[PDB]
């Protein structure tokens, strides 16, 4: 069973990670990302969203996914990994 | 706790 790494740019443009889908979700509950900020998915196995290492915003891997549970990156490992 | 860079 795998769990997803992620990356982000912060506003100064600097790449942080890669953190775990675990980690990715406590902080987004934590309600300390922007739906601006953008986020990859490491390609590590294969998905069936198409964003394996991409960088797009939070909004729209959100308006990708259609519906999320606590968090986008759990609900992504649930449904695409 | 705070993801690194940002705030």
């Amino acid at each position: 069973s795998v769990e997803s790494s992620w990356r982000y740019i912060d506003t100064q443009g600097q790449i942080h990670g890669p953190f775990t889908t675990q980690m990715m979700s406590q902080w987004y509950i934590g309600g300390y990302f922007a739906s601006t900020l953008q986020i990859s998915r490491l390609g590590s196995t294969p998905e069936t969203l198409g964003i394996n290492d991409i960088f797009i915003t939070l909004g729209e891997l959100m308006t990708k996914l259609e519906k999320y549970d606590t968090d986008p990156f759990t609900t992504f490992d649930k449904l695409h990994v | 706790a705070p993801p690194p860079g940002l705030s």
